[PDB]
């Protein structure tokens, strides 16, 4: 009486969201300066601000992409081990022959 | 499949010693959130100015 | 630009400046945008 | 007879009888005395059988569990049961052993870790050693508070983004937690906490300097400490949601109120599973933490997730109630805490091995024959048992 | 009675962190110009230094990559080397046979 | 005989004669009660030889389309039988539900779908928890708007 094995099955993850909502505004203050100029200024502020939105989205993208890179360099090196297990058995099938 | 092995472990010692690291990347990620976030605060404040 | 802020205000304790902007550890990388925010808050600071 | 079982002892042909019989050296032979009985200050015993034979029960952890000496002590630290002496053990408390034992290590082989890394997660020992890991930490730090005001914002967000860039944490809101959680856990000989550090790396330390001063030694077990925390955190696999709520209030985890999270061998294994069972609920999870973070989950909610029928879930729910668990079921912590949930899965998962509903496990349980010393079934209900 | 082998071992490497402090300011300077002027200057100026800042470290990740390529050629033509000797084997086999 | 199919009834040798021929446990014979009776406000019917016929008919759906009983409900409900009461089906109401289930049961398997995939598809219920997804949703748009 043969025993049938089961099936293989499927893994799953979850990946669950986290959540931050945003700032409030802090008090305004009457800048001594005319509206033109307060304009350019702020014009200047959020300029530079974006810049360093720009680039923090670049630094974020060289981490996980590195991250990356580690991970699929550690699951090579597993995969070989098991190879080299592999491996042995046929050389010794070999003996065996 | 040793020879890949060695090759495969010097792969990763490259990863982790070349400069470029994962360490440089959070290093820099968090140091530059840090600034950017003080730097969204002043450019409201001159932004409601 | 910090002396010239001391100067103007009559405040000589001011201070926005601080060292390690650079650091020899990752070559320097972001020691400019770490004075940038620096020079930010001085101008806030002179504003107001 | 004395048997000098010092590890340098140089011993005569009884020390070495018992070498051969337990196929171990000196200093295995050593440490595993110290094992059995932590209160033998000297390294000879006499040549009891009794205490022969508590030597060889700790050498038989060992074979079960494919340790070595060393590897079985760690292990017996992890567990939380390093101080127990085997040599004046009760039946219940070393059947009891045994059991912790057998759990770790079935895990760790799921988990492919060595008994070292578990170590590493479990031991509240840290070096002093400074690296350049933490002179950079330290100055990353340093300079990110050089302005701080403690009554205008919390150091633990402030810090937190230059511990997360000094451990390669991607996310700041575990660096929070995890400073957060060793504040409560105060680790090093110095019990130190965000706050003191940052006192002494604000009022002591100089960036870039050779010597620094000899206090450092209690901020280097402290950022080892983190490194520790944060090691568990990426070996756990545990949702930033999770991993949060267990630092905040580590009583929707089973512990004690206002009790230092732990980070032992058996808290790690609950975690462990804890996110194995998130990852189980799939895209459901959200609301499950959602609702188990608030106080609001309930059955059906989870019966959705786990593609069951409710009063599978339900039937469970009331046998955990009704029966006498330890930290048992009560309607108010049922989907409120996680062990709760896991004696109640726990009569789920027995109902389907045996292919029975809940309530059929639990006439089984009611069969126990020191249970029939109180009330006695009758052969009727062992008819119906078998039906 | 065979002797059976050894289990294969995994590898390892120390990745050991560098560090070098921070520099320190040096002596600061009156100007005759007044704040408004310096700060566009100072501006200007570290304007300056954070593109070449993006720009090292744009050089770095190529050099790093170029780094990694050189290390592949010279892998794949250890494992050719090797592999040229196998199929070579497999000839002499087939002689044998 | 009145047989007590409460989900929790523990109930005698008729029950478990049933669960037996049935080959399931007390959850999905309650279960498989009220699919083929949705408005037995009890956990009992009487040992009638048409209720068995009824339970019957009711598993034997589930063993064809090869599902559980929680997966023939949840099928029903998606398939819009769901509060059909099978014991007092027509003949052609019931050759007409198997050839839906045939219909489905087949695209599902074409599809590489499960019955719990498609049962969230077709939901009409929803939950109420707040999860960070929504609250990101409420700010995003709460902003934007």
């Amino acid at each position: 009486i043969y025993a049938t094995p089961a099936d293989p099955k499927a893994l799953l993850s979850a990946a669950v969201a986290t959540s931050q909502g945003g700032g409030k505004l802090p008090e305004s203050f009457m800048s001594l300066w005319r509206f033109p100029h307060m304009l350019e200024n702020a014009r200047g502020m959020v300029s530079q601000l974006t810049q360093f939105g720009s680039t923090l989205q670049n630094i974020i993208e060289r981490q996980d992409a590195e991250a990356l890179n580690a991970l699929l360099q550690n699951q090579a090196a597993e995969l070989i081990l098991t190879n080299l297990s592999i491996q042995d058995k046929t050389i010794e099938e070999l003996d065996a022959e | 499949l040793k020879t890949q092995q060695e090759q495969t472990q010097s792969q990763l010692a490259f990863l982790q010693r070349k400069f470029s690291n994962q360490a440089l990347y959070n290093w820099l990620r968090g140091r530059l959130a840090a600034i950017y976030f003080q730097f969204y605060d002043l450019a409201v404040a001159r932004c409601l100015m | 630009a910090e002396q010239a802020y001391r100067w103007e205000l009559n405040d000589d304790s001011a201070r926005f400046i601080k060292p390690g902007a650079w650091q020899g550890t990752y070559a320097g990388l972001l020691a400019g945008e770490t004075l940038m925010l620096s020079l930010a808050q001085m101008e806030d600071a002179h504003l107001k | 007879e004395e048997i000098d079982l010092n590890s340098g002892s140089t011993g005569d042909w009884r020390k070495t009888i018992l070498k051969r019989a337990f196929n171990i050296d000196d200093v295995s032979l050593f440490r595993l005395l110290k094992i059995t009985d932590h209160d033998n200050k000297d390294g000879k015993i006499k040549n009891n059988l009794k205490n022969l034979s508590n030597l060889y029960i700790g050498k038989l952890l060992a074979d079960i569990h494919q340790l070595t000496i060393d590897e079985l002590d760690l292990l017996l630290i992890a567990v939380g049961e390093g101080k127990t002496n085997l040599s004046a053990i009760s039946d219940k408390q070393l059947a009891t052993l045994i059991r912790k034992l057998n759990t770790i290590t079935s895990w760790l082989h799921t988990q492919k870790w060595s008994v070292f890394q578990l170590f590493i997660m479990t031991s509240t020992s840290y070096n002093k050693t400074l690296t350049p890991e933490i002179k950079n930490l330290l100055d990353t730090v340093y300079h990110g508070l050089q302005g701080f005001d403690k009554d205008k914002a919390d150091l633990l967000h402030v810090m937190a983004p230059y511990i997360a860039a000094t451990l390669q944490l991607s996310s700041e809101n575990v660096a929070h937690s995890v400073l957060l959680w060793a504040d409560k856990l105060q680790p090093g000989d110095g019990a130190m906490t965000a706050e003191k550090f940052w006192d002494w790396l604000n009022t002591k330390y100089t960036p870039g300097s050779s010597e620094a001063v000899e206090t450092q030694e209690h901020i280097v077990q402290y950022c080892q400490a983190l490194a520790q925390l944060e090691m568990v955190y990426h070996s756990t696999g545990i949702n930033e949601n999770a991993f949060r709520l267990f630092v905040t209030k580590p009583e929707m985890f089973g512990a004690a109120t206002g009790a230092a999270p732990a980070h032992d061998a058996l808290s790690l294994i609950m975690l462990t599973r804890f996110a194995d069972w998130v990852n189980a609920l799939g895209e459901k999870a959200s609301s499950v933490l959602a609702a188990f973070e608030a106080n609001s989950l309930t059955a059906e909610q989870l019966a959705d997730a786990m593609n069951l029928d409710a009063n599978l879930l339900l039937q469970a729910s009331i046998q955990a109630q009704n029966h006498q668990h330890l930290p048992p079921v009560t309607p108010e912590n049922a989907f409120s805490c996680w062990t709760s949930i896991n004696t109640i899965l726990q009569w789920v998962n027995v109902a389907q091995q045996l292919n029975v509903a809940p309530q059929g496990v639990s006439a089984l349980v009611g069969l126990d024959y020191i249970q029939s010393m109180k009330e006695t079934p009758t052969y009727a209900q062992w008819e119906n048992a078998a039906g």
